[PDB]
């Protein structure tokens, strides 16, 4: 099976530099052109760079010309992207791709996130959204967690260590003017289970090594 | 500098019906070598894009045969003969005839379902956050369809602007609804200056706009 | 004080070394030219004959260096002959677009090759020739000019091959910079035409002169010595007397 695996993403200050790699397997890498594509958060796809099999022909999107370099190491089945003079507008998921026989994107990697920002890494404050009569509909109560002011982006939220999945809605984060992110996670459960079922939202922020477990209880 | 114009921007479609998505090119995509490098992709929520159709009408190996593409020159069309639940996502066209390779803006395919009015819930700020000097009031619109909805905050019946943010989930894969959060953030001092905190929600599934409110010093 | 015929005597060995190493047709044409110099009654005759052998011999050594076939001027294909034979489906449009520049059809480069589609010669790879020209230019500072046709802003492709031409101009003259500048200016118009026909062509031009260090030429050093020991000395002795 054809597979492309990007690495090298992470957090970069504006003006800084970062080198992405993409490991290719399952096909004769050295016979095929390779590409980088990117997608800024909540936006569309944007082609970045192409490099021919023998590195003879290289193309660049105009927005990265003179800043990014695409290269490859055929004996190592590895595609590179060297990023310099990075700007906030380069924040994106970066995918490497190939046509395995053409200039279309037939195979894509899982992508790697590059965040270009001068905000400092920060774990979230986690606050309960307690169930009440103002969050009860019939035999259903809503509850949740406010996951406030974290950076950079990757945050994962679960409930009761993942046992609770039905009716969970974890909202996409919002980049705040401060440069930090915030989101909430909510879940609707039977009102009969309040007082008998414990509800804990599990908040994992790997870029800061922060893990928070917040018990959400009815407020008295 | 080929510009690819997709239409429609969003396509609600019932399960089992046909969908048709258009992609127009600002110049011809006929290459001098005789091929036309216009291709179609699907990006499911939270996944990387997937190729569906390459060079106008060649279905990529293993792609279900409900997907097909046609067209020539500057006018192209992707058809889904019979829409399934897994087809929820954003469809892109893209061209590789000219450098730079360019994408369309995306067409969001939406699964049609019956109208579902939002359940509206409100959460006052927690005591922990309040101790820290800030107050976030969260308003939740749960499990509604279609996506269009207006949400506004009033504090003591004064409309608020510049201090709230909202977020919307992707269309749910099992029940095809949306959920929406709106967060009003006040300073502690401003919060303890007012009594009634009200979320006003307008949606076509409701007989009239709903105001969900609480009084600060009440439990 | 030396008779021209006697000048050819003193350089017997240098010119016999030269004639033995050149390609056959090249060697013969140079030999005839050499007897024209020996039997030259006027000083303009000798110099003009010497100039032809400078150009013909160098081109012979360019063919040897690159393992290309030396082509006598009389057998060299024109541009129109190349479009006619390599791109016959586009020849009629090639004619219509050359109405206002009919001399394009008759442009005759030093080498008119096509990529092996397996009198236009064929070569294994055009890009390989372009790369080795670009390498020496980048490495030794040798002036080249280089132009590739390109319809609109088209990308190369990996799913189909197209026929393509390599057009190469070479030479041996003092004004190296001026040679490549005028060559690529001559061929620019046809590159632009080729772009509008959807025909892939590369044009290369380069030049050597006698002051280029012997390791840095577009021809093998061994060939540089043969020219400098023969044709170049003959030019010095023609002047002095
Ligand atoms: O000098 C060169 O580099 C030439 O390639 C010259 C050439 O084509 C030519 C053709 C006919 C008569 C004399 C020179
Ligand atoms: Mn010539
Ligand atoms: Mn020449």
């Amino acid at each position: 099976e054809v597979k492309l695996e990007e690495s090298g993403g992470g957090l970069v200050r504006p003006g800084g530099s970062r080198k992405l790699s993409c490991a290719a397997s399952g096909f004769t890498f050295s016979s095929y052109g390779m590409q980088w594509v990117r997608q800024a958060p909540e936006k569309g796809l944007e082609w970045v760079a192409y490099i021919s099999s023998g590195s003879r022909t290289i193309y660049y999107a105009d927005t990265v010309k003179g800043r990014f370099t695409i290269s490859r190491d055929n004996p190592k089945n590895t595609l590179f992207l060297q990023m310099t003079s990075l700007r906030s507008e380069d924040t994106a998921m970066y995918y490497c791709a190939t046509g395995y026989g053409g200039t279309w994107f037939a195979y894509w990697g899982q992508g790697t996130l590059v965040t270009v920002s001068a905000a400092s890494t920060k774990g979230p404050s986690v606050f309960p959204l307690a169930p009440s009569s103002k969050s009860t509909s019939g035999g259903t109560a809503a509850l949740g967690c406010l996951v406030k002011d974290y950076f950079p982006e990757p945050v994962t939220v679960s409930w009761n260590s993942g046992a609770l999945t039905s009716g969970v809605h974890t909202f996409p984060a919002v980049l705040q003017s401060s440069g930090l992110y915030s989101l909430s996670s909510v879940v609707t459960v039977p009102s009969s289970s309040l007082g008998t079922q414990t509800y804990i939202c599990n908040v994992n922020h790997k870029p800061s090594n922060t893990k928070v477990d917040k018990k959400v209880e009815p407020k008295s | 500098q080929i510009v690819l114009s997709q239409s429609p921007l969003s396509l609600p479609v019932s399960l089992g019906d046909q969908a048709s998505i258009s992609c127009r090119s600002s110049q011809s995509l006929l290459h001098s070598n005789g091929n036309t490098y216009l291709h179609w992709y699907l990006q499911k929520p939270g996944q990387s894009p997937k190729l569906l159709i390459y060079k106008v009408s060649n279905r990529f190996s293993g792609v279900p045969d409900r997907f097909s593409g046609s067209g020539s020159g500057t006018d192209f069309t992707l058809k889904i003969s019979r829409v399934e639940a897994e087809d929820l996502g954003v469809y892109f066209c893209s061209q590789s005839t000219h450098v730079p390779y360019t994408f369309g803006g995306g067409t969001k395919l939406e699964i049609k379902r019956t109208v579902a009015a939002p359940s509206v819930f409100i959460f006052p700020p927690s005591d922990e956050q309040l101790k820290s000097g800030t107050a976030s009031v969260v308003c939740l619109l749960n499990n509604f369809y279609p996506r269009e909805a207006k949400v506004q905050w009033k504090v003591d019946n004064a409309l608020q602007s510049g201090n709230s943010q909202e977020s919307v989930t992707e269309q749910d894969s099992k029940d095809s609804t949306y959920s929406l959060s709106s967060t009003l953030t006040l300073s502690k001092a401003d919060y303890e200056k007012h009594k009634v905190y009200a979320c006003e929600v307008t949606h076509q599934g409701l007989s009239s706009p709903v105001t969900k409110s609480f009084n600060r010093g009440e439990c | 004080k030396k008779p021209i015929a006697l000048i050819c005597a003193e350089l017997y060995k240098p010119f016999q070394d030269l004639f033995a190493a050149l390609p056959k047709d090249c060697s013969e044409e140079c030999q005839t030219l050499f007897e024209d110099i020996r039997n030259s009654e006027s000083h303009a005759s000798a110099w003009s004959s010497a100039l032809r052998i400078k150009g013909v011999a160098y081109e012979g050594f360019f063919s040897l260096t690159n393992s290309w076939r030396y082509i006598p001027e009389d057998l060299k294909p024109t541009l129109g002959m190349a479009i006619q034979t390599v791109f016959p489906d586009k020849f009629e449009k090639f004619l219509e677009r050359t109405h206002l520049h009919p001399e394009y059809r008759d442009f005759t480069p030093d080498y008119l090759m096509c990529r092996s589609r397996i009198a236009v010669q064929e070569v294994s790879s055009v890009s390989a020739v372009v790369d080795r020209f670009k390498s020496k230019s980048s490495e030794k500072g040798r002036p080249i000019r280089q132009e590739e046709s390109r319809p609109k802003t088209e990308s190369m492709q990996e799913d189909i091959e197209v026929d393509e031409l390599l057009i190469v101009e070479v030479g041996y003259q003092t004004d190296i910079e001026g040679k490549v500048i005028s060559d690529i200016e001559k061929w620019k118009g046809v590159v632009n035409l080729m772009s509008h026909l959807g025909i892939k062509v590369n044009v290369l031009t380069c030049a050597d002169n006698s002051q280029t260090p012997r390791t840095d030429w577009w021809i093998d050093e061994k060939y540089v010595r043969l020219l400098l020991n023969s044709i170049s000395y003959l030019f010095k002795e023609l002047l002095e007397n």
